[PDB]
């Protein structure tokens, strides 16, 4: 595929840019990912362990704290960060097989979105 | 259509089935790895096939507290090759019906359905019982309606009850809860459940009784997928040791309860577990909290009694709880809160009773008949008669006839009932009560009665 | 440098659910060979051999009816009698229940201990049950004592003696049972149910009766009631189990001989004296109760409609479930579903009630007050649905149910008699079950659609609720919910 | 004595008025 | 239910019950049961015919005897002289307490 970095270029320098804007602030990739945009998002991050929601929301505070700021993360700080260690999209991927299943036999919905 | 009494026009009558049929003989096939395969062919076109583990709370100790009952209540969810969904998808597409029970000695896993689905049966509680998933999730649901299973326990004193004497009544295995308390909830995790499961079941453990398959079928599904499981040397049950004991929980208000027990031999000793179950129908008794029925014990000694000459009294009967190398028969009773101390001496003075003798033959043969109506009646169930083959080919591994049992019931005299009641009340007792128990006697008043 | 991904303690847990989630993402394909989650309709019509069901009619129209299995060892055997509160009159009402009580209370040969005495020497049981139709009484004995059994009926039923002071103690027996109505309030909001949906109709009378009727029972009340009602006509022996049909015949040809031969009928009786459902209902305001307890029915069918296969297809579609179910968010029933991934309920149960000229057709819910309008609005909208959207996935699962369950349930001697006896008197024989499931596989999704829009769509209801119920919908509400407006 | 909405709960009326 | 919160008191209840028996195995402590059950009249039946001059000791450390006597007379001197009741009497048994 064409957005592998292995493979193309173009995707190489992609991912180096969204690496270098995630690690200013101490994001990850995963910590984008927003329960409000999607109830799938919001049951995946229900189903993930303690720990790892806590670490997530610390990072979030702390991004927002910088953002408040006009900051960015220590460069010290920025050569210890992870910006594409994933927590989310596995379970994720699996939420969804799940929602799926369950419309191919014709079973309600688990949740649904509020209409506003 | 037509109307339901018209016969259906067009409709391909089965030919009728023979008014004797020739009952089928049980076949018991052991694997290499120890796992026994037992089933049985019946006339009726329903098939109950379950698996019976010899796991349970006298495993749990020390650090294990609360997972038998969870395993029960996780039972039939996602596996690592089926979502929950997909599996009861699978169940309710063939009409089937689940069912999982947890013992201090015995946990069994049912499936019934019409018979032409067997091997979907077996390949689904296989599947089940092999390959828990133990997602994080489900055993957190299971865990939040496992706290309203253990506060409702409250709403039946003779459970409540039961279990308290057997946790009052021995110190070791035994005495575990087979509902364990809030605090031992908390601790408990799929990673615990995985490590309990994979420890304790193992295929020299596990019996598969199908009642109502051909066994050439049942094999053909079920090798394939036991044979992997591995051999695991035969290690040995813990042993238990009864004592006496009181449980004691004074909430107050109205309506007292208690439970006098002593101890009897288990399962193993197959000439007085009889003499067990034969005075538990001689002592007999009701609920007396409803009525409907004759010939549900409204004559015993316990009803003809209490509830035909004392008044005011809710609850008055016997019960029975046999291990496999021990047992424990009491009397259960209601009264009333101020009436405990005569209850119990009510009880007491019962117990004394029938131990000197003060039992006719009238009453003995009485009793005898209703032990042996109720052995064979209850056999009249498919899923009885499935889950008694796989209780017994886990505990004997044989399947003894009934006929032996029937015996030993009309072989009994009064002699025997003598020295078995003056036996068991001459060791400690078991007291229990709850409700209001401050005009409720002490231990060493009751224990001195006998 | 960046630490490894097991220092951090949640990278561990991150790493740890991940590799979870990957072994679930490779099944094992062994275990996943026969089941399947589709419904199929199966055809099955060898496995559905039975022993032949003997129907003997004697020359007073007395009908025998036996199931043989001689490999048993049991045997069940009863009377069922075409007889209730239905067919007693407003000053009458509550005899049935009395004699219910009174029958074994001894007769010119037995005294009470006698009675007692001989039945439980011989370890049986002995079981009565009236209901507004069908009254029976039966034995539960071993293979030898099916004789006995036999002469201990018929004499209960034909030499009852009705002692004064035994039908005084009865009198304040049931008097009291009468005033501790409570505790089993699924049974009282039945009770309502029947009574507001069949009002003024004798439908709608309880089986208990009113207090003053069983104060002023008297001997010759009973005597007459069993003069008018136990006739041979009316009555089927019913025998399950280790018993051979000849040997039956001949003992209920020697002993039910003083019988009334009454000509009154049933038939004529139902016609004279119809049932009607009015749509109405009874709210039992109660607010220091926990629960609230309602059920919303509609007019059903009888027995003999051939639609009320198709509505017990319908119940199955609904369903029944309670919080101690397991897999209640996964199952086929979406009323059940919507129940269970809400938890808008303690327990959810769908009725299909059947008489001889009328049924009833509903749900039954016990929840906490602050669900009911929800609870509602689903109940309402999953009945009504049955008129516009049925798929055949979910007809097709319904149908391997009710067979399943049909043959399920009839597992031991006394089911067995209960469905011969229930069976001769509903449908004046005993349905085959390769005719019962050739008759429930021609219930397809259209036919469920034409019966809803029968019998649910556009159509009165019938509420009984007890509870903090302040907050269950009006009338009007669950009457505007039997339609919709969409289409 | 037994209030009224107590009796109509313990006795069904099927002769509603 | 901010009892058991304290081991050391609710052991030290707990065995006055489980040693005793009569009126000194009375719970000081009663359960959430007979507490549904107290009302303002059933204290007053108690304090009645409990609550009497006989029972009672007026102690003050502070103070001179004359004015205190001439203020507590008019207070109490008109409380019925009631016969002295003899102590509910408690028998020591031995017991055994026990709570998972
Ligand atoms: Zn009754």
């Amino acid at each position: 595929r064409l957005v592998d970095p292995r493979k193309n270029f173009l995707a190489r320098m992609h991912m180096k840019s969204v690496s270098n804007r995630l690690r200013r602030y101490g994001l990850r990739y995963d910590d984008l990912y927003d329960p409000l945009y999607d109830l799938d998002i919001k049951e995946a991050l229900n189903r993930l362990p303690r720990e790892i929601v806590d670490a997530r929301n610390q990072r979030l505070m702390r991004a927002m704290d910088l953002s408040m700021k006009h900051e960015y993360l220590p460069d010290n700080l920025q050569a210890v960060q992870t910006p594409f260690r994933s927590y989310l999209q596995d379970m994720l991927a699996l939420v969804k097989r799940e929602r799926a299943e369950r419309e191919a036999l014709g079973a309600l919905p688990l949740y649904q979105r509020t209409i506003p | 259509l037509t109307s339901l009494d018209m016969p259906l026009q067009g409709v391909s009558l089965p030919p009728p089935l023979a008014d004797k049929v020739e009952p089928s003989k049980l076949q018991i096939t052991t694997l290499p790895n120890g796992l026994k395969i037992a089933s049985e062919t019946t006339p009726n076109p329903a098939a109950s096939i379950g698996l019976y583990v010899d796991c349970g709370s006298i495993y749990e100790a020390p650090y294990f507290h609360g997972a038998t009952h969870l395993l029960e209540r996780m039972a039939f969810k996602s596996t690592l090759n089926r979502t929950h969904f997909r599996l009861v998808r699978e169940i309710e597409a063939i009409g089937g019906n689940t069912s999982a029970s947890a013992s201090r000695e015995q946990m069994s896993y049912t499936i019934d359905a019409l018979k032409t689905y067997v091997p979907e049966m077996v390949e689904v509680l296989i599947d089940s019982v092999r390959n828990p998933a133990f997602l994080d999730w489900e055993v957190n649901e299971e865990l939040r309606k496992m706290k309203v299973e253990i506060a409702e326990l409250a709403k039946n004193p003779m459970g409540f009850l039961l279990e308290a004497i057997h946790s009052a009544g021995y110190s070791g295995p035994l005495a575990s809860p087979l509902y364990a308390p809030e605090s031992a909830l908390d601790r408990l995790n799929g990673e615990l459940l995985e490590e309990f499961m994979t420890e304790n079941f193992t295929a020299a453990r596990m019996v598969l009784a199908a009642s109502g398959v051909e066994h050439e079928e049942l094999l053909k599904v079920a090798e394939p997928l036991t044979s992997d499981l591995p051999n695991v040397p035969p290690q040995l049950a813990p042993k238990s040791q009864y004592v006496g004991g009181d449980f004691r929980q004074h909430t107050g208000g109205e309506a007292t309860h208690f439970a006098v027990a002593f101890e009897v031999p288990g399962w193993n000793n197959e000439k007085e577990a009889v003499t067990a179950t034969v005075l538990q129908m001689l002592m007999g008794g009701g609920g007396s909290f409803s009525a409907g029925g004759p010939g549900k014990g409204m004559h015993s000694w316990l009803y003809r009694r209490v509830l035909n000459e004392y008044q005011e009294v809710q609850s008055c009967t016997a019960f029975t709880s046999i291990f496999n190398d021990t047992g424990l028969f009491g009397i259960y009773g209601c009264s009333s809160p101020q009436f405990a101390a005569k209850a119990i001496e009510l009880a007491a003075k019962e117990l004394k009773d029938v131990a000197g003798g003060k039992v006719n033959q009238a009453h003995l043969d009485r009793a005898k008949a209703a032990t042996k109506s109720a052995v064979l009646m209850n056999l009249e169930s498919r899923m009885i008669a499935a889950e008694d083959i796989g209780r017994q080919i886990l505990t004997y591994g044989e399947r003894k006839p009934v006929d032996q049992f029937l015996k030993s019931v009309d072989q009994l005299t009064l002699k025997d009932i003598a020295d078995f009641t003056s036996k068991v009340i001459s060791k400690p007792l078991t007291m229990g009560s709850f409700g209001d128990v401050l005009a409720v006697p002490s231990y060493d008043t009751i224990s001195s009665k006998f | 440098s960046p630490p490894p991904p097991h220092l951090m303690p949640y990278d561990h847990a991150a790493e740890i659910i991940k590799n979870k989630i990957k072994k679930l993402e490779n099944p094992d394909k062994r275990f996943l060979k026969y089941a399947s989650p589709h419904p199929i309709l199966a055809s099955h019509n060898h496995i559905l051999s039975a022993p032949e069901t003997r129907v003997t009619t004697l020359p007073n129209g007395l009908r025998v009816a036996t199931e043989s299995n001689l490999s048993a060892k049991t045997a069940t055997v009863g009377v069922w009698i075409d007889a209730g509160s239905r067919f007693e009159s407003d000053e009458t009402n509550g005899t049935a229940h009395f004699l219910e009580h009174m029958i074994f209370k001894g007769t010119d040969r037995r005294t009470v201990r006698a009675l007692e005495e001989e039945i439980e020497d011989i370890g049986g049981h002995l079981n009565a049950y009236t209901s507004r139709e069908q009254t029976t009484y039966y034995a539960k004995v071993l293979d030898s004592n099916v004789n006995q059994a036999l002469d201990v009926l018929a004499d209960i039923l034909q030499n009852s003696k009705f002692e004064e002071q035994r039908i005084n103690r009865e009198r304040d027996v049931i008097l009291r049972e009468m005033q501790e109505v409570e505790g089993q309030t699924d049974e009282v909001v039945l009770d309502h149910l029947h009574a507001t949906a069949f009002q003024y109709t004798p439908l709608g009378r309880t089986i208990l009766g009113p207090a003053q009727n069983v104060k002023s029972i008297t001997r010759e009340d009973l005597q007459n009631y069993i003069k008018t009602h136990y006739t041979a006509s009316r009555m089927v022996i019913a025998a399950a189990g280790a018993v051979k049909h000849e040997e039956v015949v001949e003992q209920v040809k020697k002993l039910f001989t003083k019988l009334s031969s009454d000509p009154t009928t049933t038939s004529q009786l139902v016609a004279n004296e119809p049932a009607s459902f009015t749509g109405s209902e009874v709210r039992m305001i109660d607010d220091d109760l926990p629960l609230a307890q309602f059920a919303v029915a509609f007019e059903g069918a009888s027995w003999t409609d051939p639609d009320s296969v198709a509505l017990m297809v319908m119940q199955t579609m609904l369903g029944s479930w309670n919080k101690n179910v397991g897999g209640g968010k996964h199952v086929g029933s979406d009323l059940t579903q919507r129940v269970a991934i809400n938890e808008i309920a303690e327990s959810i149960m769908a009725f299909n009630t059947n008489y001889k000229d009328t049924g009833l057709f509903g749900v039954y819910a016990v929840a906490k007050a602050d669900c009911l309008d929800d609870l509602s609005y689903a109940i309402m909208y999953e009945v009504t649905k049955l008129a516009y959207r049925v798929s055949d996935a979910d007809v097709t699962r319904a149908r391997n149910q009710l067979k399943s369950s049909l043959l399920l349930h009839m597992d031991g001697t006394s089911p067995i008699a209960e469905d011969i006896g229930r069976q001769l008197l509903t449908y004046g024989r005993r349905i085959p079950t390769a005719e019962l499931f050739a008759r429930i596989d021609a219930v397809d999704a259209s036919t469920v659609k034409r019966v809803a829009n029968k019998y649910i769509y556009d159509k009165d209801i019938a509420i009984s609720a007890i509870g903090p119920i302040q907050d269950l919908p009006d009338y009007n509400k669950f009457r505007r919910r039997t339609y919709w407006n969409r289409y | 004595e037994v209030p009224a909405t107590v009796e109509a709960v313990k006795t069904p009326n099927s002769k509603i008025v």
